RNA sequence: GCUCAACGGAUAAAAGGUACUCCGGGGAUAACAGGCUGAUACCGCCCAAGAGUUCAUAUCGACGGCGGUGUUUGGCACCUCGAUGUCGGCUCAUCACAUCCUGGGGCUGAAGUAGGUCCCAAGGGUAUGGCUGUUCGCCAUUUAAAGUGGUACGCGAGCUGGGUUUAGAACGUCGUGAGACAGUUCGGUCCCUAUCUGCCGUGGGCGCUGGAGAACUGAGGGGGGCUGCUCCUAGUACGAGAGGACCGGAGUGGACGCAUCACUGGUGUUCGGGUUGUCAUGCCAAUGGCACUGCCCGGUAGCUAAAUGCGGAAGAGAUAAGUGCUGAAAGCAUCUAAGCACGAAACUUGCCCCGAGAUGAGUUCUCCCUGACCCUUUAAGGGUCCUGAAGGAACGUUGAAGACGACGACGUUGAUAGGCCGGGUGUGUAAGCGCAGCGAUGCGUUGAGCUAACCGGUACUAAUGAACCGUGAGGCUUAACCU
RNA sequence: AAUUCCUUGUCGGGUAAGUUCCGACCUGCACGAAUGGCGUAAUGAUGGCCAGGCUGUCUCCACCCGAGACUCAGUGAAAU
RNA sequence: ACACAGGUGGUCAGGUAGAGAAUACCAAGGCGCUUGAGAGAACUCGGGUGAAGGAACUAGGCAAAAUGGUGCCGUAACUUC
RNA sequence: GCUCGCCGGAAGACCAAGGGUUCCUGUCCAACGUUAAUCGGGGCAGGGUGAGUCGACCCCUAAGGCGAGGCCGAAAGGCG
RNA sequence: AGGACCGAACCGACUAAUGUUGAAAAAUUAGCGGAUGACUUGUGGCUGGGGGUGAAAGGCCAAUCAAACCGGGAGAUAGCU
């Protein structure tokens, strides 16, 4: 229900030892527009798999 | 466990599941492309890519589908008249999926559904 | 067994009520009268000598 | 499959209408029984004059279950009463002659010959 | 001048109730539980008066005697009163053996059948209801049997709250009374989101001394083990008959557990039909929203049991009790002492599952890497420029895989999903058009129309070029070979 | 007996089985006549007992529909 | 003590169905209630359906299930009529 | 803006009571708002309430309250 | 005609699940009883603590009642922790 006893802060880096984030591998660069973006993504412009696919 | 089935329950009661896909299946049609969520193009998936079998050929008694979870006879009216002939001869796959960044608010994924020939 | 008097843990905790019974007849003899099971069960010794000597009593 | 409470119509001409089942009988911790089986029973409903009396505790066999029994092509029989032949206690034999309505070919033993010859109808 | 007699004498002078209650404190002191103790209790043993026709010792055992158990009632007041929640039930249990069923024996006042008692044996099995807060018990009907105990007389941060044990109320009863009753009867708030330990699952890290991909071996651990009934042997043995077996064999059950959806069903709010009231679609006709999915009627896939397949072994070893064989000590006798055989659901195996973080990190099988230099505290050294393999992760499509993770399938060469065609499937003969009928409605097209998860196909869409990660022949020591 | 200890009194009923209930029995532990007695139609979110109907109460649980739990963002306590 | 599922008096009375100011669906009118978005495990909270059985459950048919309107027929004991 | 959903003898309109700028515009997003907020009953700055007939005041009076004197009471005061 | 009948508002609170660091220092959800009177509800008025009031239970008197609250005696007193 409740701690009996205060925890160690040592602990509280253990329990946060899994707890830590994870960055991206790569960015999917362009192959038109030439700027990178998230793979299987479109770009920032609306490019995607080289072609505009959205006109903004 | 949900072996073999399909479905997502979006959060939502079957009702509202219903009537969500009235309006977003209604809207769709008129601008050719929008912004929605991914797993409400993942689960349009199961809707919207059937939702263009609904669109597919006139007759008179065809008219009726899509008023029924439609509530709407102007869109009817712009699906066999215009977009049966367009997509006349595609034999499926009448959409294009372009997960497009998430949502401000709450860290949702979006996505662009769209027409293959939206041009 | 125990008694069902009031006074709980005093009484239902402990094995205050006796109960002899006979073999070759089977006649039954309770008692529970005081706290004690030994002014029970010598006093249900004592009802059941009662039921004995009018076994032959009653009988004859 | 026949539990306890369950209240049985009857189907010799002995003399109950009404009869319960207090005890499946047979087999250690048998906790169901269909036909071919033998229950311990009272009677809850009786003629004003018959071979028997209301609240005889007496055993008998199960001819006819709603539940269903099956057969090796995959047919399940089912019925649309549950009724039962009476039997004594010691001799275990039908106390009844006139068969009411038809049965199925379980019920057909060395100890149940008797019945099936005197049943009006055999699946 | 005081039974100031509670007699070193609180006052000349003083009774109660409090479950409406309250403070101050106490484990210095009660009630449960633990503790010690074992009187009592329970369970054995010794003696043998005798009973048992005779015959103590088949079965029993007077009078007495000696122990064991902690298990009854107790004793004690050591833990706890700045809290250790108790009766019964329910849910889950687990242990003991002083064994209830099953197993193995010995003796019998054991013809058989059936028992009696004793010993071995704890693998597995070991009722439902009526009564009552129940426990217990009685009873009914089962069963192979309905074991007994340890567990805070197991289990309330799991449930129950009937009983006891608050305040309300009443009777009987007691007291003048307020009130009280191991007297009843009616009514009467069961809190806690889990840090740790423990447990059930499932990951990450690093390790196993070049790296990677696999297959395993199996240390060790777990699961599992019940039984009726019928028939044969066989009416055989036995017995005068009645009755009725051993052993061996077959069949079918019960109970349990695992697997499963072909069947038989349930469910199937996403398939379909019927129908009520209303609202809207200009209006009819049609639909649709809402009304618990509005109310029904049904049904695919899936999931499911009441649906159907297995499962308990046989076998081996070593034995327990027990039976022996040779055989001295002990010219005989003698299962023991030397030797030696048999002997049970216990044991170890045989059965399945887990399993090399088995640091003791094992095994075999396959793939990858054969670039350059500086430094000084010169080495399992540090740094720099080329190189980036096997493969890996990441990302996307995904799953009869799943809380997440992990696992599995697939990423254009491609059937991974979705879509599409084909098919089946299921509601049950659509709409519109005719036709008849005053009409409601019926008939013609008509298993038509529709069709979720499904079966066969289809690249139609969505599964991206890359990049990332991991590198560049792998310590020392002898040893053995080869040169 | 809302009163009875003994006491699950005895008998009858009721049930397969009834420590309950309903009839008697009077042995009233310790009823009793305005701290009224006995009876009483109607009445009762009143007490007990029995039946029919009814059904996941139960045997013996299965399946879906939602709201959380779990995943990700934003915020962000508590007793101890 | 909160932008608190509470409490607070008077006045107002549209349509259809309906005895009705019940209920339903609505008009006028007003809102979608201050975290979302996923996933579709146990597990509770709510719900729906259920083979065969029908109180055996349990302290106790607790809750659930069921009954349900308008006419008409018919309706016992007993009564203080 | 487009549908969709809910309420509708109210989740609509209207007052008293009570609140006392919340009202209307401009501006601002630190805090405040159980998240963001470009928004706000938030901050800031401006506006905004017009009466012979409506309400109060006012004229009456109830329950009542006070009370000249008056009565009573150590005093304070009580009653009227 | 009725301390009549069924039953809205209204008024009460009998059962059950909830909830128990709550939406809420007693509420919701489902039901339930009363619902022309011993009714219910506004605006006021009055009764003050050994007093009030009470279809009475030691009930209620500003979330407190077997002697209200606030101030003072008062640093009550404590052989107790
Ligand atoms: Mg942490
Ligand atoms: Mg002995």
């Amino acid at each position: 229900a409740v701690q009996q006893n205060k925890p160690t802060r040592s602990k509280r880096g253990m329990r946060r030892s899994h707890d830590a984030l994870t960055a991206v591998t790569s960015l999917s660069v362009d192959k038109t527009s030439g700027e990178k973006h998230l793979r299987h993504h479109i770009t920032a412009d609306g490019y995607y798999r080289g072609r505009k696919v959205i006109a903004k | 466990m949900r072996h073999r089935k399909s479905g997502r329950q979006l959060n939502r009661n079957s009702s509202h599941r219903q009537a969500m896909f009235r309006n977003m299946a209604g809207s769709l049609v008129r601008h050719e492309i929008i912004k929605t969520t991914l797993p409400k193009a993942k689960e349009l998936r199961r809707v919207v890519e059937p939702l263009i079998t609904l669109a597919k050929t006139d007759s008179v008694a065809n008219r009726r589908l899509a008023f029924a979870r439609t509530r709407d006879n102007e869109i009817v009216a712009k699906l066999f008249n215009e977009l049966g002939p367009r997509f006349a001869s595609r034999a499926g796959g009448y959409t294009r999926i372009l997960k497009c960044g998430f949502r401000a608010g709450d860290n949702a994924p979006m996505a662009y559904i769209e027409l293959v020939d939206r041009s | 067994y125990r008694t069902s008097g009031a006074g709980g843990q005093h009484v239902n905790r402990t094995e205050s009520a006796v109960r002899i019974t006979h073999i070759p007849t089977g006649i039954v003899t309770q008692c529970q009268n005081d706290r004690s099971q030994h002014k029970n069960k010598d006093q249900a010794m004592k009802q059941m000598k009662a039921k004995l000597y009018e076994l032959e009593m009653q009988k004859k | 499959m026949i539990q306890e409470q369950t209240m049985l119509n009857v189907a010799d001409n002995s003399g109950a209408r009404r009869v319960m089942c207090i005890k499946v009988l047979g087999g250690s911790h048998r906790r169901y029984a269909g036909v071919g089986d033998i229950i311990k029973i009272t009677i809850k409903e009786a003629i004003p004059r018959g071979k028997v009396k209301k609240g005889d505790v007496l055993k008998a066999v199960v001819v006819r279950t709603k539940k269903g029994v099956r057969r090796p092509d995959g047919s399940v029989i089912r019925f649309d009463g549950n009724a039962c032949v009476l039997l004594n206690n010691n001799s275990e034999q039908p106390i009844g002659t006139r068969i009411f309505g038809p049965v199925t070919r379980e019920l057909r033993s060395e100890k149940f010959m008797k019945i099936i010859s005197l049943a009006p109808e055999v699946l």
